[PDB]
């Protein structure tokens, strides 16, 4: 799919081109989810290991909520780029090959005659 | 195992898939497959129980002949194109061989007989590696060659696997074999979308790995190879009963959990490509897989099976804990669905 | 390929020898080196989907340098007639088949 | 052909002898050690192969890489031997 | 003579037919040795000496000696089953003859066999005035030009010892 | 040796039943052979003959379901005069279901078989009528 | 090679038919398995030799080196089996049912 | 068609002397006649088609022929002794015959003045300028297909966000 694109960075995580895109707001609901996803991992661990669920490993709880979140910003930063490349790529083609994507014309509903199937 | 040997083997079992993935000269891809075959056989017979020798001798013969067939495809290509690698021009039969062969190493469809049996005689641990770090290698070879393979065969092996996996699983009561059967099924979905959108194969795999790896470390926490054995989970370790419940329903496609996404986007991609015949039948028997998953749910969680007095003794003793990976891979798996858009 | 740890690391342990036109030892050129070049400098920058229709002249030729089947055919065809003609006494190998020998 | 001529005379001479020789006159022995040796033998026999091209490879322009490669092969196999000794292997 | 390679190739096929019919393990081994020699001669016919002779060194006396060796301690005696060795012999002979006519049939389909073109294709091109163009010069790229091909194999052998000892243990 | 099967579709349904029945019978029979083969390779028999019999049983049963399907669908179409009607096929599919049922000596199977097989065949007709594509090439 | 590469290929298929239909002794398979590696080695060497592609001769041998160990593993499994069951016969290998 | 040149076009005189004779004098032929030799060779390499460089080739034989005629005129006896001894050896090795070599080489440095080229100084690459236009498009390469066009611009946050099922994103 998107691989084989000109300029592809053969093994890079997020090419610097992704600098042009806005950075993910740290409180983006998604990163906040990853946070909660993380807290739960922590709590779950405590549970499976039979420790006071919430009052234990308060250091770990932090490692978790802060590892998942850290991961998020840098992942979302990329997935956001990938999607952004997709448009660059998609929109460009629509133009470079314009005829294939012509802007057809839509008639007003007055002209169009849609068959009326009575409900009766 | 003399820890040195453990290192050499483990390195090979790990250099094996990695060479396959990194190289482009098919030959080097073949030896990557060959090294995986050689490295896995020692670990398979670690207990050296009579069942084990049977397991390895089957795994080895099935793996070896497939390896030879993959080499024949590379040897034939070399004469139809001087290149050592499949190209647009490749004779169709040349590629189909590679599909069958690689579908034997991965154990898909009508070649699904070896996996359930080797998964039954190997330890739970080596079971995981045999199921998930040995599927990465062959799949890599296929994903690389996707543009060229046949849409018809893959689909047939895909559908067959789904059915065989499901039907096989319904009867099985041994857990190792229930998982072996599930893997056949999931492996099927993966190979269904390969011709159309390889990138989704890599999602339907990771999710399978993030689902199966927690599931097996669960089976071994209590080292239960029987459902009856996993059913007394409520006494041995009560907390894992909650997540074991969700992970197994996640392995099947039920909608709130992470497991729906792989099936959902594979169905979306197949309908985008117009296989609304194939996709429909797959999704339907996919529902058979959940039936045997929920039957296990019943025994392990929703209903409490009777236990043994000697169990009270095992409770007393501190239970060696499950590694952290269980949690991080249980949650990222049971509930990431709210984050699907970025996964795909 | 699936994980390009080779391009990234810049190493080329597996690419230098994938085609017949790669560096052969002691520069002993392979056979069909006249074509594979012409068939891969053509398909460079043009993806496969379009290395399969328009760059078909160079593969149809490279499919014949190597396999060298059309030649085999033409030749085989020639012999057959020669056999039939030789039957009628029409063709008599010239002594050129056994003439002087050029240095 | 010249070799073929010699060899068939060679078989003929032997078949002649056995023929005249027959015409003129008118369950579980197993020790892993033995299997183990055979195996080691091929691991060494294969290595002999990877070492056989060394006469042509001597003339290789690189030289440094040649020796660096060859020395690594001989050393890693010898270590294989070393572990064979260390382990009960080679101790029959 | 021009069929020298077809014949050798033919005998190879038979040799393999034998192995396939699965005669007694040790006789089958004899079969792989016969095919082995035939094959070596094939490679030694297209101009490759090192590749061929290596087949002999590593595989004819080197590898199958092992096969025969192990087929000496662990494959029992093929006892009470020896009789088939005769039946298998027959099918083999019959199959050989079958193929004999079989290829005649394929030859009929001119649409490869190049019945007339036999001996015109064992070799295709040569550096007539060349000097260093001997099979082997290439096999040595393994030390210099291509070393990956050696580092991978080397690992195999090394790991092999550790693996076999571990399986055997 | 494929231009053949396809012929079934080329001539309008309900017409040239002879060909239809022949083609349908072959496909069933082919499936019979394949099915028997898997049935003999795995779950082997006791004696060569016993297995040859199996092969025959499965082949004939399958050939039969093939025939009646072909015959019923063709005839129904001709009689009902609906050249293209999914139901025609259903009648035929049901027929096959029943045959199979008989060869297995079970009324129940005939029930299972009548609906399921018929439905399936009907869907084939619809599929052809609506130009549904199976095993499609990737066109994304 | 046009028909000399069909004999070798059919040799590999005749060896294919062999490894896939077992009969009694397991050794006969392994042995058969090896018959393929020889056929592959011969075919790889043959085309490399008539393509004058010397850069590829490394492969004909890498194929053998990997195949030899592959077989080493195969035989150790075989010895392991006639140590647990006193025979190499495959029928014995039916516990995993 | 094939436009294969006609025989009359390729009928030129050649040395036609025993390999040994060429070998015995080779060192001096590499000396007295490389100006033209090279040219023919440079023609040969850059214009892969021999047919194109045939003329240069006729010049090659010729230059050598007189090279021989001059040898025939002077120090001929020496040369005769040197080749006869050189020919007897199976690989026609140069070192078995050094006493005979010294005579002829010495003589040609008295009568013809030509000199035996010191170890080397024949292997070194030569520069010969030739009128024949550097063949353009050797390999007769056809036109290279056009590279796919390039999507251009800078990235802008994706439109309306991931457009996955109901994800405002
Ligand atoms: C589609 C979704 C459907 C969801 C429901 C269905 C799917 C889930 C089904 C789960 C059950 C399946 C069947 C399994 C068998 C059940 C019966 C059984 O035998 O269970 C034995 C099992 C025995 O365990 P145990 O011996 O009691 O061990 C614990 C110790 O006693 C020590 O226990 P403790 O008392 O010390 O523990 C105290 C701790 C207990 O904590 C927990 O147990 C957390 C569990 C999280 C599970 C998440 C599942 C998500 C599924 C999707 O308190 C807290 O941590 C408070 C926070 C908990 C929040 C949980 C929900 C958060 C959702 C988000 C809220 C909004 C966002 C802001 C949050 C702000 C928070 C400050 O019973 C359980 O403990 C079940 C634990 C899991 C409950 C999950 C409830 C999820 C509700 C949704
Ligand atoms: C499981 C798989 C394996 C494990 C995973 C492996 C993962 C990595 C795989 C890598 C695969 C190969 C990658 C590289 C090759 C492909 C890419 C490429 O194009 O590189 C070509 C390039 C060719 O060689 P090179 O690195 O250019 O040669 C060094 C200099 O350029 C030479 O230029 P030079 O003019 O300086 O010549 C040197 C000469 C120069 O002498 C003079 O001319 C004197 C006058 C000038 C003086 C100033 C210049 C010289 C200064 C001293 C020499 C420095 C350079 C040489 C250094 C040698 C040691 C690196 O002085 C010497 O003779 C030094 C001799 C040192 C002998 C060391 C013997 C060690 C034996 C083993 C001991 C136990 C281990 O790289 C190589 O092929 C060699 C490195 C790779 C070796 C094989 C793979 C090793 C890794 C696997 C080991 C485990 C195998 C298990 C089986
Ligand atoms: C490259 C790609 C290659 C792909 C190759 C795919 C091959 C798939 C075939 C099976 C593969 C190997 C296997 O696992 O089969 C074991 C299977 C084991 O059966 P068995 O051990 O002989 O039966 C034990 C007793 O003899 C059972 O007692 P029984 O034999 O008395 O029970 C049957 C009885 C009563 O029968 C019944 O009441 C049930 C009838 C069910 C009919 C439909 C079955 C197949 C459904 C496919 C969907 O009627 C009969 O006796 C036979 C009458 C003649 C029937 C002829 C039917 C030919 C079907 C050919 C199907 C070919 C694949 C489609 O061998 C087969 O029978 C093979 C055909 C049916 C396989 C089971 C269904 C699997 C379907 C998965 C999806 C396949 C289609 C979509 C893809
Ligand atoms: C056991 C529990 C589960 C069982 C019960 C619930 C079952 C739910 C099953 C759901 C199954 C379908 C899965 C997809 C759900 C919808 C996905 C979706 O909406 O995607 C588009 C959405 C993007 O648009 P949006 O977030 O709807 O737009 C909101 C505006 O941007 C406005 O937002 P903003 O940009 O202003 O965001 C800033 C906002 C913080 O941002 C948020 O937390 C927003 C949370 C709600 C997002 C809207 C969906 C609500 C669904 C409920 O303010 C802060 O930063 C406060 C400090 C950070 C939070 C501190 C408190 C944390 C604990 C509370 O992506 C996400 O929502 C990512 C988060 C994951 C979905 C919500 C959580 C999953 C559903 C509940 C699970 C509870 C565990
Ligand atoms: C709505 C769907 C309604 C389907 C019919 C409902 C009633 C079915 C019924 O009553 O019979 C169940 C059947 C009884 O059969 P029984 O008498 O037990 O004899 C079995 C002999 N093998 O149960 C059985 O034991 C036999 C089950 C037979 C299952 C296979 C029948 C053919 C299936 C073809 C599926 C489609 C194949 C092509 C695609
Ligand atoms: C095949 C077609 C698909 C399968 C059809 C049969 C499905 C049912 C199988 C039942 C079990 C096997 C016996 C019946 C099939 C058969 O032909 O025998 C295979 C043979 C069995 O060996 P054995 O252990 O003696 O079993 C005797 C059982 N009464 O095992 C062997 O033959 C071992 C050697 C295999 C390779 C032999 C040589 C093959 C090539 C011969 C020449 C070319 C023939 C081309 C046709």
């Amino acid at each position: 799919m998107m691989n084989g694109r000109p300029g592809h960075e053969p093994l890079k995580f997020l090419p610097d081109e992704a600098r042009s895109l806005p950075p993910p707001k740290l409180n983006d609901p998604r990163l906040v989810y990853m946070g909660l996803l993380g807290y739960c991992t922590g709590l779950m661990d405590n549970m499976l290991r039979m420790r006071p669920v919430m009052r234990a490993g308060l250091h770990r709880q932090l490692l978790f909520v802060t590892s998942f979140v850290f991961a998020g910003y840098f992942y979302l930063k990329r997935q956001n780029y990938l999607y952004a490349v997709k448009d660059h790529d998609m929109f460009g083609y629509i133009k470079l090959h314009p005829e294939d994507f012509p802007e057809k014309e839509k008639k007003t509903y007055a002209e169009i005659l849609e068959p009326f199937h009575p409900v009766r | 195992m003399n820890p040195i040997t453990l290192a050499i083997i483990y390195f090979t079992i790990f250099l094996g898939p990695v060479i396959t993935m990194s190289s482009t000269n098919l030959m080097l891809m073949w030896v990557g497959l060959e090294f995986s075959l050689l490295a896995i056989i020692p670990m398979l017979i670690n207990k050296k129980n009579p069942r084990s020798t049977e397991a390895a001798t089957k795994y080895f013969v099935t793996q070896a002949t497939a390896s030879m067939i993959i080499l024949l495809a590379i040897v034939l290509n070399y004469k139809q194109l001087g290149t050592w690698m499949f190209q647009q021009q490749t004779n169709g039969l040349i590629l189909n061989m590679t599909l069958m062969a690689l579908s034997m190493k991965l154990g898909l469809a009508p070649f699904h007989f070896w996996l359930p049996e080797v998964t039954q005689g190997i330890p739970l641990h080596m079971g995981l590696i045999l199921l998930t770090w040995q599927k990465i290698a062959p799949l890599s070879i296929l994903i690389q060659i996707y543009p060229l393979l046949n849409s018809t065969i893959i689909l047939m092996l895909a559908i067959t696997s789904i059915f065989m996996g499901a039907w096989g699983g319904l009867n099985q009561t041994q857990m190792r074999k229930i998982m072996a059967y599930s893997s056949i099924a999931h492996m099927g979905w993966m190979l269904a979308i390969l011709p159309y959108n390889p990138s989704l194969t890599l999602l339907n795999l990771m999710i399978y790995i993030i689902l199966t790896a927690p599931m097996f470390m669960a089976l071994m926490l209590n080292n239960s190879m029987t459902i009856n054995s996993i059913s007394l989970l409520w006494n041995k370790t009560p907390a894992m009963l909650t997540m074991i419940s969700l992970m197994l329903l996640s392995l099947g496609g039920l909608p709130p959990l992470t497991g729906f996404l792989p099936k959902w986007i594979i169905i979306t991609e197949l309908m985008k490509n117009n296989c609304l015949i194939m996709a429909t039948l797959m999704a339907m028997m996919a529902l058979l897989n959940l039936f045997f998953y929920t039957r296990l749910i019943y025994s392990t969680s929703l209903t409490m099976f009777p236990t043994n007095n000697n169990s009270k003794m095992m409770t007393h003793q501190t239970k060696t804990k499950p590694n952290l990976m269980f949690s991080t891979l249980a949650i990222m798996s049971t509930m990431t669905l709210p984050l699907a858009p970025q996964l795909i | 390929p699936f994980l390009d740890i080779q391009k990234k690391l810049g190493i080329s342990l597996d690419r230098h020898f994938m085609f017949l036109s790669a560096e052969q030892p002691y520069k002993n050129a392979a056979r069909c080196h006249a074509f594979e070049k012409e068939w891969i400098e053509c398909a460079h920058g043009i993806g496969g989907t379009r290395a399969k229709k328009e760059c078909k002249i160079e593969f149809d030729d490279f499919e014949e340098c190597l396999l060298r089947y059309k030649t085999m055919r033409r030749m085989h065809d020639i012999k057959k007639q020669r056999e039939k003609l030789m039957k009628e006494g029409k063709y008599t190998p010239p002594p050129h088949h056994s003439g002087r020998e050029e240095p | 052909m010249n070799l073929y001529t010699v060899i068939f005379i060679n078989i003929l001479l032997s078949l002649t002898l056995i023929l005249v020789a027959f015409w003129l006159p008118q369950r579980l022995p197993f020790s892993m050690k033995f299997f183990l040796v055979a195996i080691t033998f091929l691991l060494f026999d294969l290595e002999i192969a990877l070492l056989l091209p060394l006469p042509w490879a001597i003339q290789t322009i690189k030289t440094s890489t040649m020796m660096i490669m060859a020395f690594i092969l001989v050393t890693i196999l010898s270590l294989g031997l070393a572990y064979e000794w260390t382990q009960k292997g080679l101790e029959w | 003579m021009n069929n020298y390679i077809f014949v050798l190739s033919s005998l190879f096929l038979v040799g393999c037919l034998g192995l396939a019919l699965k005669p007694s393990p040790i006789y089958g081994g004899l079969g792989l040795i016969v095919s082995g020699f035939v094959g070596c001669l094939m490679v030694l016919g297209f101009g490759g000496s090192f590749l061929g002779l290596m087949v002999f060194l590593i595989y004819l006396g080197g590898m199958l000696v092992v096969f025969g060796y192990t087929t000496a301690m662990a494959t029992e005696e093929y006892p009470e089953t020896w009789g088939s060795n005769w039946l298998i012999l027959g099918f083999l002979v019959l199959g050989v003859i079958m193929e004999v006519f079989l290829i005649c049939v394929l030859n009929y389909y001119d649409e490869v066999i190049n019945l007339d073109g036999l001996g015109d294709w064992l070799m295709y091109e040569v550096d007539d005035v060349g000097v260093m163009l001997e099979g082997g010069i290439g096999v040595a790229a393994m030390y210099s030009c291509a070393t990956w091909m050696m580092v991978v194999a080397g690992w195999s052998l090394f790991a092999g010892i550790f693996i076999i000892i571990e399986i055997t243990r | 040796v494929k231009r053949f099967f396809e012929s079934y579709h080329e001539v309008p349904d309900g017409t040239q039943c002879h060909r239809k029945t022949y083609i349908t019978t072959a496909l069933g029979g082919i499936c019979g052979i394949i099915g028997s083969a898997y049935s003999v390779s795995l779950n082997p028999a006791d004696s060569t003959l016993e297995a040859v019999a199996r092969v025959g049983r499965y082949t004939f049963t399958a050939a039969a379901i093939g025939a009646m399907f072909g015959l019923t669908t063709c005839v129904s179409a001709q009689v009902r005069e609906k050249p293209d009607d999914p139901l025609n096929y259903f009648i035929g599919g049901c027929a096959g279901g029943l045959t199979l049922g008989a060869r297995t000596h079970s009324y129940g199977t005939a029930a299972m078989g009548c609906v399921y097989m018929g439905t399936a065949a009907a869907l084939f007709k619809i599929g052809k009528l609506e130009g549904w594509e199976l095993f499609p090439t990737p066109k994304v | 090679m046009p028909s000399t590469f069909f004999n070798l290929t059919m040799a590999f298929s005749l060896s294919l038919l062999g490894t896939l239909m077992f009969r009694s002794h397991l050794m006969s398979t392994l042995l058969c398995l090896e018959g393929m590696v020889l056929s592959l080695f011969i075919m790889t060497s043959v085309t490399s030799l008539n393509s004058n592609s010397m850069s590829s001769m490394p492969i004909p041998i890498t194929i053998l080196v990997f195949a030899a160990c592959e077989a080493a593993v195969g035989l150790a499994l075989l010895v392991k089996v006639s140590n647990t069951y006193g025979t190499d016969y495959v029928q014995n290998l039916n516990l995993l049912q | 068609i094939v436009e294969l040149p006609t025989l009359e076009e390729l009928k030129v005189e050649e040395v036609k002397v025993s390999s040994a004779v060429l070998k015995a004098a080779a060192h001096h032929y590499g000396a007295q006649c490389d100006k033209t030799n090279k040219e023919f060779m440079l023609c040969r390499w850059e214009e892969k088609d021999p047919r194109r460089c045939l003329k240069e080739g006729k010049l090659v034989n010729g230059c050598a022929l007189n090279f021989f005629r001059q040898i025939k005129s002077h120090c001929a006896e020496p040369f005769t002794e040197y080749w006869t001894c050189l020919d007897y050896s199976n690989m026609q090795l140069f070192r078995h015959c050094r006493q005979q070599q010294a005579k002829f080489d010495q003589c040609v440095l008295d009568k013809l003045g030509w000199v035996r080229p010191d170890l080397g100084q024949l292997s070194k690459v030569t520069k010969v300028k030739t009128d024949r236009p550097l063949p353009e498009n050797p390999y007769h390469s056809r036109a290279r297909p056009e590279p796919n066009p390039v999507i251009e611009g800078d990235l802008k946050p994706a439109k309306h966000g991931t457009r996955f099922f109901f994800w405002t994103v």
